[PDB]
RNA sequence: GAAGGUCACGGCGAGACGAGCCGUUAUAGGUGUCAAGUGGAAGUGCAGUGAUGUAUGCAGCUGAGGCAUCCUAACAGACCCACAGACUUGAAC
RNA sequence: AUUGAGAGGACCUUUCCCUAGUACGAGAGGACCGGGAAGGACGCACCUCUGGUGUACCAGUUAUCGUGCCCACGGUAAACGCUGGGUAGCCAAGUGCGGAGCGGAUAACUGCUGAAAGCAUCUAAGUAGUAAGCCCACCCCAAGAUGAGUGCUCUCCUAU
RNA sequence: UCACAUCGACGGGAAGGUUUGGCACCUCGAUGUCGGCUCUUCGCCACCUGGGGCUGUAGUAUGUUCCAAGGGUUGGGCUGU
RNA sequence: ACAACUCUCUCUAAGGAACUCGGCAAAAUAGCCCCGUAACUUCGGGAGAAGGGGUGCCCCCUCACAAAGGGGGUCGAAGU
């Protein structure tokens, strides 16, 4: 009965869950700050952090590993060039969750996610 | 109620396959300990109406406790702790407060121990899983599958009987598993190795006290 | 399936007032957040 | 894990080719019989000219099973077949030869079976 | 000693004790093993066993291996506790070149395998 | 603003919601690592006309589990509550 | 932190072995009493072992589309494209545990002492054995037990 | 051999409300008819399990009947049954 | 959010109709090529009867067999 089961569903099937996390991850990486729900945000910390971690070891292999993910070549080339300079010190936890006011037309709880 | 020795608090730490020099493979629960099992209060026929000993367990920073509990433990002159549990005995003396309970010296192996503890919580669950009901047919057009079927009889009883078995919250409750072999007492590590299974996942408190057979208690 | 009579009065008041108390709880919580909005939060 | 209506190969040369189980014997209200247990079976086919004809209710004892019996050692033992041996009544099987392989657990109650076995 | 790490440490002793009785070689899937054990039938008669390792359930002290062999006529599949006292001699005889962690398919292929 | 309680904040082997329990500078996440799973990546070398094999390599990818470390979020803070306890008799310094 | 009025769950049964081939019986057969044995059903708990699942994870492979092209990945083939594995969790076919008392009062029954009725009589006085049945005991709940119990400890300043 | 171990003719007297009836008292501005599944509970006039008396009871295994309703009272073939 | 329960689905150790009014429902079979095909018959059928074997990928013989046919290799537990 969900004992020791840890996975953020996002109300969806696995079709669309990975589709969400992927696209959200892309847009977040692109813009640098996004407004979304608390759950859509709080689930997203495994994948942004995984991809920044993936951008430490900039090698043929790891770029393809990341490039299967993002579905936008020119964002993932921004990383690898960017990351090791502006995150070289920081050891994990590259992501901040600020939290701001429910959405109007459904009392949906709301948040900001952006790079730290 | 009246327990056959003084018990000892403890913590579950998973299961081990324990061998012996025969080659008998035995399943076993590793039980660890945390600061104390220190005696706290002693109750008497004199003042309190019965004979009993209260025993704390598990050390804390003394901000996480409340004033009253701080007082109750600081009266005994004892480390900050949660989980004061009693042990009602017939025997009363030689349990004066601020006295540590040596689990090593107070059991002595091959004992058969009675372990209580709160079980795994399975939430609100159906008639099948809860009370070992049977389910109806799957095909031959049965619109009943998993259910209680009928509850009661008819107009004569004219109501549902008290304690009629129904869907409800199964688990998260105390159950004494009694008579369990002590396989090994690791002097080094302060870790008791008990044959078989024990209520709850790794973490739970356990009230570890000796066999409570009817040639040991009160005729 | 179907109701035998109507609850009619007084009982329906008792039922509605708890629902309005849900509203009360929300009001308390929203009042609490306004002080949090004033000063700090980093 | 042999139960009512299970088809069971024969591991000796009493003549019967294949059995079918119809009851467990010993320990009543038993769901199914694992290795060691005695069952009742109808013979579903035999070699033509043998004594044990087809369609006869007879006792057998289960020796090969697809459902791992366990030692206290910790070793477990599957087979690839469910097969029993046609017991006579109390003691030996009818044939004077047993095939396949069989476990040590059998030798307490059925001494004569592990006497005749090839690879115990 | 940390209470979380006890069940690690308790394994660390229990394996490394048993391995100092007898050093176990690097067996894994698709290896022809011969394995003899001091059977307690009130007789140290030494019943050997042989066949392929079709699996390797790694799990500390009760780490174990599933040996398949076509015995006399029938197929048989004995799993062994890898660090038993009862077990005496493990020997790796040969190595088939499989490429799968468990070989449960080998159950229902042919008798000419093993 | 007493003791304490309730909210909020991060959670849970607790849980339909409430409830319960833990945490609020080792609670969850991340990162590091290690059990464990899976089965030998990519790139390149070499072999073969080629499908493919083969070495670098118990690899690579996972890691719901354990352990380590404040890198991120536990900020900001709110609400409730106090007459030392009506009244009568009888023992007691 | 407990006390327990009260209220529930559980007190089930099988052959085998010793007693003993003894008592009994011409033989054939074969005990009473008590003590050991491994099961069956049943319940309580667990995941070390054996596994199921495990759309989280890993591996192969069809079709086609996308990543400019080869390489290598991604999408889709309802709410796994199809297979082959599987940690945690949850599960049993798996693992542990359980049923115990020389405690009480009884039911049928067997009695002792003993008249009415010089004898007899288990009863009218008294009293002893004596059942999976009844009550305590085991296990869980429990002072909303308004009859609201008992213990230990903390707190009673002011606009706060 | 002996009515009364075990049966008990001709006859007599009871209880129970499970069968087949008699009556037509509630219900025709509707109270769904058998058997099966699921889930109960209760009664004793006891199938087994506990404890007994008698036996035409040597023992084993019965027969009979007293106490006892705590527990249990399989899986199939055929038939809607 | 990830309780019971219902539905639309996916899998399932050992057994394999023991289910049930009844194998209802589910499962299994399946494309192509080659071999092979019984009782009976209105001589047209039965008949795709039944039952078997081969299929992926690469490389070759042929003055004409829609990745043919045949020969040889190579990968997977598995090639419609």
């Amino acid at each position: 009965m969900k004992h020791g089961r840890k996975i953020h569903r996002l109300s969806r099937p696995a079709d669309q869950r990975r589709a969400l996390l992927r696209g959200l991850t892309t847009q977040l990486l692109k813009h640098g700050r996004i407004k979304t729900t608390r759950a859509k945000a709080s689930a997203m910390r495994k994948y942004v952090d995984k991809m920044i971690t993936l951008a430490k070891e900039g090698s043929l292999h790891k770029r393809r590993q990341a490039l299967g993910f993002i579905y936008e070549k020119q964002i993932v080339h921004a990383l690898f060039a960017e990351v090791p300079e502006r995150y070289g010190d920081r050891n994990g936890g590259y992501t901040r969750i600020i939290r701001t006011l429910p959405r109007r037309g459904d009392n949906a709880p709301m948040a900001y996610i952006e790079l730290v | 109620s009246v327990d056959a020795g003084i018990g000892v608090m403890g913590t579950k730490l998973g299961m081990m396959s324990f061998f012996e020099e025969d080659g008998t493979v035995v399943p076993v629960t590793v039980i660890g300990f945390k600061e104390g099992n220190i005696v706290t209060q002693v109750k008497t026929e004199s003042t309190d109406g019965y004979n009993a000993v209260q025993v704390g367990y598990e050390r804390l920073r003394d901000r996480k406790l409340t004033m009253p509990e701080r007082g109750h433990l600081n009266k005994a002159g004892v480390i900050p702790m949660r989980h004061l549990q009693e042990f009602r005995l017939v025997s009363v003396d030689d349990f004066t407060p601020s006295q540590k309970l040596l689990f090593e010296e107070l059991f002595k192996e091959g004992d058969m121990v009675d372990i209580s503890g709160t079980t795994i919580g399975k939430g609100f669950q159906g008639g099948i899983k809860r009370h070992n009901f049977k389910r109806g047919l799957m095909t031959h057009g049965s619109k009943s599958h998993r259910a209680l079927g009928s509850i009661g009889a008819g107009t004569t009883p004219g109501h549902v009987y008290k304690g009629k078995k129904m869907p409800g919250r199964m688990g998260g409750t105390k159950t004494k598993i009694r008579k369990l072999k002590i396989m090994k007492i690791d002097t080094d590590l302060r870790v008791v190795m008990i044959k078989g299974a024990v209520p709850g996942k790794p973490g739970n408190l356990l009230r570890l006290a000796p066999a409570k057979i009817v040639g040991k208690n009160i005729p | 399936a179907v109701p035998k009579k109507r609850t009619s009065i007084y009982k329906k008041r008792i039922r509605k007032n708890i629902w309005k108390k849900k509203g009360y709880w929300a009001a308390l919580k929203a009042f609490s957040l306004a002080k949090s909005l004033s000063t700090g939060n980093s | 894990m042999i139960q009512p209506q299970t088809h069971l190969n024969v591991a000796d040369n009493s003549g019967a080719r294949e059995l079918m189980c119809i009851r467990i014997i010993g320990a009543s209200n038993r769901r199914y019989a694992r290795i060691g247990d005695v069952i009742v079976a109808v013979i579903k086919e035999a070699i033509p000219n043998t004594p044990l004809e087809r369609s006869e209710v007879i006792r057998a004892v289960v020796v090969r099973t697809c459902k791992e019996l366990k030692r206290d050692n910790g070793m477990i033992i599957r087979y690839d077949d469910n097969a029993a041996v046609i017991i006579d009544q109390e003691g030996n099987p009818k044939g004077t030869r047993i095939f396949g392989a069989i476990a040590r657990e059998l030798r307490q109650k059925f001494a004569k079976i592990v006497s005749l076995a090839p690879e115990v | 000693v940390k209470l979380g790490d006890i069940m690690g440490i308790l394994n660390k002793k229990a394996v490394h004790a048993a391995e100092e009785l007898r050093p176990v070689p690097g067996i894994r899937t698709g290896d022809i093993v011969q394995i003899r054990l001091e059977v307690p039938e009130n007789k140290r008669r030494l019943s050997v066993y042989k066949g392929i390792v079709i699996s390797r359930q790694n799990a500390g002290i009760h780490t174990t291996i599933r040996i398949r062999r076509i015995i006399a006529g029938v197929g048989v599949e004995i799993v062994f506790p890898l660090y038993s006292p009862n077990i005496k001699e493990i020997k790796v005889v040969s190595h088939r070149k499989v490429r799968k962690a468990r070989l449960y398919y080998l159950r229902d292929k042919l008798p000419r395998l093993s």
